């Protein structure tokens, strides 16, 4: 029982700190792509 | 020999039985806190790009 509960406990541990992770790095990116974004209505915007 | 034997197995047990308990509720723990830290993150994050956005 021990051995058997803490594998699959570790397992779900490995798997909430990949959330998080994932998490944080979507964050950080969707904010990448809202400021690329914004800057690029910038250029069309003065283009124009 | 059998009542020494006796006696010492089931204190083991006893203390076996004890540190599976203690491996239970702190990984318990640890994967309650995770989920709540993942959840603020998660959160936070949409409130950033909200905000950036």
């Amino acid at each position: 029982h021990r051995q058997k509960f803490s594998k699959e406990k570790k397992e779900e541990l490995e798997k909430l700190k990949n959330e998080i992770a994932e998490v944080k790095a979507e964050k950080e990116k969707k904010a990448s792509q809202l400021k690329n974004e914004l800057d690029n209505r910038l250029k069309q915007l003065e283009r124009d | 020999e059998l009542y020494q034997e006796i006696k010492k197995l089931q204190f083991d047990r006893n203390q076996e039985n004890k540190e599976y308990d203690n491996e239970q509720k702190d990984t318990n723990l640890k994967i309650q806190n995770l989920k709540e830290r993942l959840l603020y993150k998660k959160a936070r994050a949409q409130l950033k790009n909200q905000y950036k956005e």
